[PDB]
């Protein structure tokens, strides 16, 4: 048993990174526009491309369209890929995100990549990154003082914020979380173990605060991200040969 | 800053 | 910005580790006894004691009693502690675990330790470990081809991913606690804690239901899942 | 082996 064991990332391709970018919504949902989400989209495209990913992006897909795209990707062979990345940039609440016209439960999307549903990703990291609100709590600032495999294994769920909370987005620079994630990917993405990198992102985002707000009660509010690992090995994105 |  | 920053673990005390150990349940909940759970309790007690924790166990508490005890602990000062650990060994489903007589939502327990509610743990790891089922799915085997947020610095360590059954051997204890304890014994005092939990993920993922009265359940599986809101590297070097 |  080797504590240092890493996923094998020596396939022909790094893999696909999908980005679902949601800026506007069907009017009946009365959801505010997400100005600045395009900065996130571009930032992620740059940083994930630099790590070898084939980045694909889609703007404001309706739920039916999004579900179709996601099904298609879970159906193609990932046999010659190291891993799979899927990013959602949208509104959300509870355990769901919004497509243009309706909410989708996040489990509906991840389920399509479980081992029995997607054989060609078995044993490979399946990474989901979600920038979206997760409820209506606004975090407050405080100060100190050989074997078979489970079909559920090797997922990494990376959320911009802990369960139940608002997540923050700058209208020009993009979201707090995606900015900090991309900064870390840019500097450390090709060397640092990815959960270590996500931990640095937790620290970066935790340092931010709402500096100005039309609602004075929101001034100084906070956000801590949260990632869930079902990974079984160390994960790196060393430059591919 | 806006809320998501 | 230091990419290698570690939590300060040089306080007078490591901290408290609570273990809520549930073997039997009020008859009307129609829950089976959990043989092997006191083995988990003793195993954890040994490993966490070895890492410097002050371990306190409570057995088959009713919900009211459990809530009282957790509130009590969240109220006492942890100023001179490195961190706090809280373990639940029980049945569960959805987002709850069972006390003797009733379910408790996990968020009810963790909320008491958020920064605004427990000032003396602000900036310190708050580690929850939950051995319990989380739904009615039985995983199948496959083969390969600055201020701080009040929500920060939690680490939620689940024996299994969301929605799934978790497994317990009637003599040796649960898969997850056995493997967690084995890894604590070997690596607890040296490796980064999330790195160690990842090893646990691999260990548990290697296990399978080798024998079962229900033939359909033979070979079924389990992957654990940990959620980190940690902001630094976490080590338990000898104090 | 039992189910939790
Ligand atoms: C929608 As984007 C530029
Ligand atoms: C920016 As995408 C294809
Ligand atoms: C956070 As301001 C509107
Ligand atoms: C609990 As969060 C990923
Ligand atoms: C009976 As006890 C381990
Ligand atoms: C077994 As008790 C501390
Ligand atoms: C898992 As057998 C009864
Ligand atoms: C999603 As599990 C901690
Ligand atoms: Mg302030």
């Amino acid at each position: 048993f080797d504590p240092a064991e890493k996923y094998k990332m020596d396939h022909r391709r790094r893999g696909i990174a999908l980005i679902f970018n949601h800026e506007r919504f069907f009017w009946h949902l009365t959801l505010p526009e997400r100005r600045g989400t395009c900065a996130d989209r571009d930032n992620l495209t740059r940083r994930f491309s630099d790590l070898g990913f084939e980045v694909k992006c889609f703007n404001d897909l309706k739920a039916e369209e999004l579900l179709l795209k996601i099904h298609e990707v879970s159906t193609v062979s990932h046999a010659d890929a190291d891993c799979f990345v899927c990013v959602f940039l949208s509104h959300g609440e509870g355990n769901h995100i919004y497509a243009y016209d309706a909410k989708i439960e996040i489990q509906t999307l991840t389920g399509l990549f479980k081992g029995d549903k997607c054989h060609s990703l078995v044993g490979k990291p399946k990474i989901f990154i979600i920038q979206a609100c997760r409820g209506n709590q606004h975090d407050v600032p405080v100060i100190p003082l050989v074997y078979t495999l489970p079909a559920g294994a090797d997922f990494l769920m990376c959320y911009s914020v802990a369960e139940g909370y608002y997540s923050h987005r700058e209208t020009v620079n993009g979201s707090w979380y995606i900015q900090d994630l991309c900064e870390m990917l840019g500097k450390y993405g090709s060397s640092l173990e990815f959960t270590e990198l996500l931990t640095l992102v937790n620290r970066k985002v935790s340092q931010r605060r709402v500096d100005f707000c039309k609602d004075p009660s929101a001034i100084g509010k906070k956000q801590v991200p949260c990632f869930a690992s079902m990974l079984t090995k160390k994960l790196h994105f060393f430059p591919k040969s | 800053v806006e809320i998501d």
